[PDB]
RNA sequence: UAAAUUAUGGUCAAUUGUUAGUAUUCAUAUUAAUUUUUUUAAAUGUUUUAUCAUUUUAUAAAGGUUUAUUUUUGAAAGAUUUUUUGUAUAAAAUUUUAGGAAUAGUUAAUAAUAAUUUAUAAUUUUGAUUAGAUUGUUUUGUUAAUGCUAUUAGAUGGGUGUGGAAAAAUAAAAAAAA
């Protein structure tokens, strides 16, 4: 248990959550771009079990 | 318990015998019944006084009164014949 | 403190505390048991608390009306004594 | 050992909120304009824009602008199953929705199947009716859910469904429905219109 | 900024508001100093205040002293109804004609049947009260207020020959209303508090004219000064507003 | 209760009193302003800030201090709240409904309650503007409300205001009404900064007469 | 805790720390929630002694002008159903809204219907619960209920008009609280009673030869407890009892 | 209700709480030490005197022979001695009417002067703490239980008032002739 | 302070209690209430390793490359159903099982029927949110064999500790309405053979005996010998 | 404007320098101190709880203040089926520098007013305000003695204002709900 505690620099080692605040909190600021764009058509190819089951429907 | 105990406390004789610690408190109030040896309003300690001097709080206050009747001459002989020695009453 | 003994009901979560106090039966009749003998204790303090109460008045009652005696005596005096002053005035 | 005193009064009760301390400072003007930035990063305004006084979760028309301007995967529907997937998150996925799927909606959506690709779907949907929604399922349901599996002839799933029917909850199944699985009878159905039995395969003994 | 954080005037608790009520429930909310704004202020006058049986009876007739002619009173009055008048015409129904103007010793009700003996003794009662006492010069400045804002009035200033009127008057009250039962509005071993009305509004008039004098009005005579005046003159009147164009006088005497 | 009959009655005995002679006000002191204490208390009328040992002739009461119940919608960071606030008059006796209308638009020192027409009543049934507090009875004691015009519509999403936790604020209502004054983005020192009380006070259940659980 | 004497800390204009006032919406279930249980309250009056504005022979009338210093607050019983004119009608089918007026129906007369029924100016309400059947408690002749006919054409309807978003106080209910005594026991002993000839008294307790059956052995329970609820000072169910009385939680 | 809690001397309740009687001395070389029996706060600052309601006595932990007395052939008497004094007025009214509560230690001092009964922490670790079953408990208090009034007056005359007028002081205080 | 444990007795800061009332210490704080609570942390905790080898999906992944064989996710719903009643089963699992969503069934919680402990809840109604698993449940309380006046808010419907009874019996359609169930001291006569109190108030059960061996086997009076 | 006695009462005031014509508290004395000496302090992990939360745990950091620092019970004590009360924030005294001049969000009335309400305003030579030094009204030393000469330490503004009360960011030696 305290161990766990340990890490947080509450100062009176109260048994209490305190996180930290570090200087780059948010993305933007640590340097990482928006979330790039998904390309639509190439995760909606079929996968290999939907392709082969279209081969053991044909026959 | 409460009940074992007060049969057995009872039941022994060096009990029923007054416990001043247990049975009372002397004195409830915050100041003291009399003057014990404080200071004075001169600042003389209590060894320097003695209580019931000019310092203590007053006292206070046609025909013949009742005061009158008890009194008696000394010529005239006396209530019951009480043999005062001579020299005393000198 | 209370007591968290090694088999009450132990929480898994990293989030927090190792141990919640939750009891096995026997811990709660163990207990009861114990909580039973302090009371037993305890009767006869808190019996002791008023006794003494009572006490504490009747000697304030006792003591505080033989004050009120002597006093009214003190101070009807002083108050004869000043009304004197003033007919001599 | 509780954050009363550490963090001012309206923070109170605050949990799952990521490193909460941010939303002390976000009075100071260099967290403020971080935040622009940050909501900025976030996308889907017109305007340099920044969350109210004491808020530390985002307002509720915001997010759900968010989530409506978040682009729905599959931009290519072909099969009328797709088509009414689409629909399906749209009506019962939408931001804090009230309303609930109900067994019907599911049997439509289950008719729809064609290629194995869409049962896969279709299942998913029903995955989501059983754990996620938790609907009661009616008789005509494994009806329905067993059609659809002969209809790509994929039989493994039905008795599947039938070994354990109880997660799934599939709280009837006709006798005959698990004969059908388990072999003994040849066929699951007769349809009464047809007067043949189903599947066809086996209704060449009725010939 | 400019003052105290919170201004001492502010600071107000109701205790007519039940305990605990502006801590949790709800909070009270009102204008607190129209209420704590005092009698210097609002300029009201106690006055002997009426027995409810006595309160019922409208009083018949009143002692008054008689301002002579030529008073620094009346002119000053008179300037003042000029002024008053240029301000607001409406005042005009309210206002006393200089003519009535008359110091008001003590108000009482006669019934109509015993009428002439009271007046006869009473009127002797009077002359022997006020033999001793030689003219009275007395100072009036500032207004007041009787009957929550409806009679406005010229008070007489404890300043001056006033103390000797306190004895006559407190005289004449321990004679007529202690002697010979008489209502006097008030108690007999209370003093009546002495003045010159100058604006009123009566039962009928209320309606049309409200049912307090507006403080807009005589705001700024309220401490104006009307002047000195010596009186000889002491009258018993019963009011009657038509008999000679000044209160009906049903005694008199004069202090010489 | 029983005191209110008991002081009535005896006001009305004592006004049927043949013989008395009359108060003397040398013996019937006023009230005082001075007294030790920093705060300034008001009081009763019968009652004084001295110790007065006896009991004083009954008066009626010219001046009834009226108590009128308003709700107002307080902004608490959480979102809003429906709370209470009573204005008090000095309604003078004989005063008509109408007069304390106006008597009360008058005293309320907040932006928020007189805006539109409101209308008194007690115990939900409205009082004639037309007639006099002495026909229905209304003493210090009486509870009397009152009824704004949208009030009735304040079940819906529309007339009760809308908190920037769940609602678009914008550039339309930015410059309008209590959003323009409260100042919904964040200054340096906070802007006039409301009182708060979180989410989880009351429970998942907000606060009721009733136990709900 | 106690209420604490007077608020000098904060301005009173701004009111600061205020217990919300509660205000009954008439859309939700919450509703019912208050208004019930005193129906229920009501209608055992009405069917012991006699309250006087509880039964109209007819719908009150009242002008436009009138209509809101007449009508809040009054509650008035009729015989069959007719719905009072200019209201618009809804029906309550919401199964939570339903659910309060359980022990009114069940333990007195059986609830057919519930109507919201608001005004077309849309300030004022009527609340309106339509009863089938007789009573499931015993009618006194003298009661109030015995002048109707659709108790003892078996439906009957109560009404109740009110302001909405007001505080449950002014929605009348706490008049009622009166308590008459069922006088149904005791019908059996009066002289009108001809069963009271086939009473028989108990003076004597009678001889007993055999204690009471005991009850079954006690099985500890096995699963985990959240300690003494006496020393967490939860009453005996977390129900009702006062702390002190452990009885009847786990040991 | 400190935001960064004084970690050392925690307590329970507001500071300051209901008061409490402890003992406590400056810490020094045992050969000179002694001890404060102190009614005061539950929250003490820096220095003891800030809460302080009274004070009840000194205690000497050192057991002493006793020179004050003559030299006593009798064997119990020339036991040490341990000294202790006790202000007994202030400790009934503190802790009966202000309803103090009790440090251990001076609970056992105030224990051996026979004002308290010995405390809970006091222990024979010869006896076990006993057991109880509620049916064995109440066949003892169907055995014996006394009866309702004789109770009822018990708990009057331990509790609520103890002096009583017997009819004699009655008659003693009741007016004579003149005035009767 | 309305309601002491024991009186006012302060010999000991235990001997209050772990809370002085019921009744919430300070105002400003009304959660402070005491309730009868229940071990959230553990009771919610559900098991991972059962989501071993499963290969779920998301909601918002409707992707073509994404989703999986039929049998794949067939083995997936069954291993999140067992995820989801792998601790217990919560009110609203139970419910939508049972006949008219269980309107009318007794749900009692596992601790409230052993020992001296005897209560369920009648269920009134609910509301099922868009997720199940969660939403609100009322119903009347019966507290051995005594019943509450009015239907309550369930507490604690969300915690997995539920089991129940189907009855037809007790089955009520959404038209009509769910009567609260009689207490037994009031509405139905009193009857030994239909129901026996558990306990009473001023009841409490006899020592079990495996608790005094293992407590005088710990206090040192009968011995133990490794 | 008279003595006094039924006699020592009412409980201890007692000063110690060997100088250098004379005038003036002034070198070398005793007591008390600093010079002067490890026999009284002490180490870090406060603690429960219903779980990412919520209950318990309120005056030793610095800055330099002389017309200056002032307060409740709603927490706990605390007893009991539910409501119940009123008293408080204000002042008066004591206030330093060898050679001495002006100070200022400013007084009082109004009022839950007025960054422009009204007024012949307020503090000061009976010593102000700035500025130096300084921790304020039972604590010591010397002495026969009115004196002279010490006394630490601890309350340093506001800015989502929680809490009964701000006393709230190492530095105990206060047992903190078995
Ligand atoms: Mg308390
Ligand atoms: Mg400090
Ligand atoms: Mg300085
Ligand atoms: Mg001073
Ligand atoms: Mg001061
Ligand atoms: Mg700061």
């Amino acid at each position: 248990e305290w161990l766990y505690y340990k890490q947080f620099k509450t100062v009176d080692y109260s048994y209490r959550v305190i996180p930290e605040l570090p200087e780059k909190y948010r993305p933007h600021q640590s340097g990482i771009d928006q979330a790039p764009l998904p390309d639509y058509r190439e995760i909606n190819k079929m996968p290999q079990w939907a392709e082969c089951e279209e081969r053991r429907q044909s026959k | 318990f409460r009940d074992v105990e007060e049969r057995r406390h009872s039941r022994d004789v060096v009990n029923e015998l007054p416990n001043p610690w247990y049975d009372y408190v002397a004195h409830a109030l915050p100041f003291p019944d009399r003057d014990a040896g404080y200071p004075d309003e001169y600042g003389d300690l209590g060894q320097w006084r003695a209580p019931g001097g000019p310092g203590s709080p007053v006292r206070g206050p046609r025909g013949y009164t009742a005061e009158w009747r008890d009194l008696r001459n000394p010529m005239r002989p006396p209530e019951f014949p009480t043999p005062w020695e001579r020299k005393y009453r000198q | 403190r209370q007591i968290r003994p090694y088999y009450n009901l132990p929480s898994k979560s990293e989030h927090g505390r190792k141990m919640t106090g939750f009891l096995t039966p026997y811990r709660h009749w163990m207990w009861k048991q114990n909580e039973l003998w302090r009371n037993v204790h305890e009767a006869q303090f808190e019996h002791l608390r008023r006794v003494y109460k009572r006490q504490w008045l009747e000697s304030f009652r006792v003591n505080a009306d033989e004050y009120i005696y002597k006093y009214n005596i003190t101070k009807a005096a002083q108050l004869a004594q000043w009304e004197c002053e003033m007919k001599e005035q | 050992a509780s954050l009363r005193y550490r963090r001012p009064y309206w923070m109170m009760f605050l949990k799952g909120v990521d490193n909460w301390k941010i939303y002390t400072v976000i009075q100071q003007p260099d967290h403020q304009r971080t935040e622009m930035l940050y909501q900025a990063w976030l996308g889907g305004l017109d305007r340099p824009y920044t969350r109210p006084k004491c808020m530390a979760n985002q307002p509720l028309w915001l997010s759900k602008k968010r989530h409506m301007l978040r682009k729905e995967r599959l931009d290519g529907p072909e099969t009328p199953l797709e088509k009414y997937v689409l629909e399906w998150h749209k009506k019962f996925h939408s931001f804090q929705g009230t309303e609930r799927p109900t067994p019907d909606d599911l049997h439509t959506a289950l008719d729809l199947v064609e290629r194995p690709l869409d049962l896969s779907y279709a299942l998913q949907l029903l995955g989501q009716c059983r754990n996620l929604n938790n609907i009661r399922f009616a008789k005509e349901t494994f009806l329905v859910f067993l059609e659809a599996c002969l209809r790509v002839g994929r039989r493994d799933c039905a008795e599947y469904a039938l070994e354990h029917a109880e997660p799934l909850g599939f709280w009837f199944i006709d006798e005959d429905h698990r004969r059908y699985l388990q072999g003994e009878q040849t066929w699951y159905k007769l349809s009464p219109l047809d007067n043949l039995y189903y599947p066809v395969e086996e209704n060449a003994k009725l010939n | 900024e400019r003052g105290l954080y919170f201004p001492i005037n502010h600071r107000i608790v109701d205790h007519r508001i039940a305990p605990g009520v502006t801590v949790e429930e709800t909070d009270v909310q009102s204008r607190y100093r129209r209420e704590l704004r005092t009698n210097f202020a609002t300029g009201e006058t106690r006055q002997t205040i009426a027995p409810p049986w006595s309160a019922r009876e409208r009083p018949t007739h009143f002692f008054s002293l008689r301002l002579p002619s030529r008073n620094s009173v009346t002119l000053r009055v008179k300037e003042m109804h000029n002024h008053l008048l240029f301000s607001h015409q409406q005042c005009a129904p309210m206002l006393v004609s200089p003519t009535k103007l008359h110091i008001t010793l003590g108000v009482m009700t006669i019934p109509e049947n015993s009428r002439e003996e009271l007046v006869k003794n009473i009127q002797q009662s009077m002359s022997e009260t006020f033999a001793c006492v030689q003219p009275l010069q007395l100072r009036f400045r500032g207004l007041g207020t009787f009957d929550f804002g409806r009679v406005l009035f010229i008070r007489v200033v404890p300043e001056a020959d006033f103390g000797r009127l306190e004895r006559a008057v407190c005289d004449i009250r321990r004679r007529v209303g202690g002697v010979l039962g008489v209502d006097l509005k008030g108690n007999p071993h209370d003093s009546y508090v002495p003045h010159v009305t100058v604006a009123k509004i009566r039962p009928n008039q209320r309606q049309q004219l409200g049912d307090t004098i507006p403080q807009s009005l005589w705001a700024d005579y309220q401490h104006h000064d009307f002047g000195d005046v010596t009186l000889s003159t002491v009258d018993l009147c019963r009011m009657k507003g038509s008999p000679d164009g000044y209160y009906h006088t049903e005694g008199a005497v004069h202090l010489s | 209760g029983h005191y209110q009959q008991e002081a009535f009655e005896a006001r009305k005995r004592f006004e049927e009193s043949t013989t008395y002679p009359g108060p003397i006000r040398a013996a019937t002191p006023g009230d005082t302003r001075f007294y030790s204490g920093s705060l300034e208390s008001i009081l009763h009328d019968t009652d004084r800030h001295y110790w007065r040992a006896v009991t004083d002739d009954p008066r009626v009461q010219h001046l009834i201090p009226l108590r009128i119940r308003f709700k107002i919608f307080t902004w608490v960071t959480s979102g809003w709240e429906q709370r209470m606030q009573v204005v008090q008059i000095m309604a003078p006796k004989d005063s008509t409904i109408a007069q304390v209308k106006d008597l009360v638009i008058v005293e309320n020192q907040s932006p928020y309650l007189c805006v539109s027409s409101f209308h008194l009543a007690i115990d939900g049934k409205e009082l004639d503007p037309q007639k006099t507090l002495g026909e229905y009875g209304i003493t210090e004691q009486s509870q009397i409300d009152a009824i704004e015009q949208n009030d009735h519509l304040l079940h819906r999403d529309d007339e009760r205001p809308r908190d920037w936790t769940v609602d678009e604020i914008t550039a339309e209502d930015v410059k309008r009404s209590p959003y323009k004054e409260m100042e919904m983005q964040p200054l340096q020192n906070l802007a006039p900064r409301y009182e708060a009380r979180p989410k989880g006070y009351f429970g998942r259940t907000y606060y009721s007469g009733m136990k709900q659980s | 805790s106690r209420r604490f004497r007077y608020n000098t800390k904060f301005p009173a204009l701004v009111s600061y720390n205020k217990l919300p006032w509660e205000v009954v919406n008439h859309e939700t279930p919450q509703f019912h929630m208050h208004v019930a249980p005193h129906y229920e309250q009501l209608l055992t009056l009405a069917a012991s002694s006699p309250v006087p504005h509880i039964i109209g022979s007819k719908h009150i009338d009242v002008p436009r002008e009138h209509r809101l210093r007449l009508l809040p607050g009054m509650l008035y019983l009729l015989d069959g159903d007719t719905l009072p004119g200019e209201f618009t009608i809804n029906r309550v089918l919401d199964p939570t809204a339903l659910q309060y007026y359980g022990r009114l129906s069940s333990q007195i007369v059986t609830v057919e219907a519930v109507r919201m029924l608001v005004p077309d100016d849309l300030r004022l309400l009527c609340n309106c619960i339509t009863f089938k059947g007789p009573l499931h408690l015993p009618v006194a002749p003298y009661a109030s209920l015995a002048s109707l006919r659709g108790a003892s054409s078996n439906c009957f309807t109560l009404y109740h008009f009110v302001r909405p978003n007001r505080p449950p106080k002014e929605l009348q209910l706490e008049k009622y609280y009166i308590h008459a005594p069922c006088v149904a026991p005791l019908s059996e002993f009066a002289s009108n009673s001809d069963e009271r000839g086939n009473w028989r008294p108990r003076l004597q307790a009678p001889k007993r030869t055999r204690r009471a059956t005991p009850l079954p052995a006690y099985r500890p329970p096995q699963s985990y407890l959240m300690g003494l609820a006496e020393r967490l000072a939860v009453v005996p169910g977390g129900c009702f009892g006062r702390r002190s009385l452990m009885w009847g939680h786990w040991f | 209700a400190r935001a960064v809690i004084k970690r050392r001397s925690p307590q329970l309740w507001g500071a300051p709480g209901a008061p409490i009687i402890r003992m406590r001395g400056h810490h020094v070389v045992w050969k000179f030490q002694s001890y404060d029996l102190v009614v005061e706060h539950t929250h003490k600052r820096r220095n003891s005197d800030i809460r302080l309601l009274h004070y009840l006595g000194k205690h000497c932990p050192h057991p002493q022979k006793s020179l004050w007395s003559p030299d006593t052939p009798v064997a119990q008497d020339r036991h040490l001695f341990m000294l202790t004094t006790v202000d007994i007025d202030a400790f009934k009214y503190w802790f009966g009417v202000k309803r103090c509560r009790l440090s251990m230690k001076p609970w056992a001092l105030l224990a051996k002067a026979g004002l308290l009964p010995p405390s809970l922490t006091q222990n024979s670790k010869i006896m076990p703490k006993p057991l109880f079953d509620k049916e064995s408990l109440m066949r003892y208090y169907l055995a014996n239980r006394k009866d309702e009034d004789v109770m009822a007056r018990e708990k009057y005359l331990n509790y609520e008032n103890s002096m009583v007028k017997t009819e004699e002081e009655r008659a003693a205080e009741r007016p004579v002739a003149p005035y009767l | 302070r309305a309601d002491p444990l024991n009186g006012g007795s302060s010999m000991t800061l235990g001997s209050k209690g772990s809370k002085l009332s019921p009744e919430p210490h300070r105002r400003r704080m009304p959660w402070t209430a005491a309730k009868e609570y229940v071990p959230g942390v553990v009771l919610n905790a559900r098991d991972k390793m059962v989501l071993d080898g499963v290969q779920l999906l998301d909601i918002e992944s409707i992707d073509r490359a994404s989703q999986l064989d039929p049998l794949e996710v067939l083995r997936a719903v069954v291993a999140t159903r067992e995820y989801n009643i792998s601790t217990g089963k919560n009110i609203f699992q139970l419910a939508s099982q049972a006949t008219y969503n269980g309107r009318g069934q007794r749900f009692y919680r596992k601790e409230w029927q052993e020992g001296t402990y005897d209560k369920y809840v009648t269920l009134s109604a609910i509301d099922f949110d868009r997720d199940g698993n969660k939403g609100t449940a009322y119903g009347y309380i019966t507290f051995h064999g005594e019943t509450t006046t009015r239907p309550v808010q369930v507490d604690f419907a969300d915690v997995p500790g539920w089991y129940m009874d189907f009855v037809e019996e007790r089955a009520v359609p959404f038209t009509g309405i769910v009567p609260p169930p009689p207490s037994i001291g009031t509405d139905v006569p009193v009857d030994p053979h239909s129901y026996r109190l558990k306990a009473y108030p001023y009841y409490d059960a006899p020592n079990p005996p495996e608790f005094v061996e293992r407590l005088l086997k710990d206090r040192g009076v009968l011995p133990d010998t490794p």
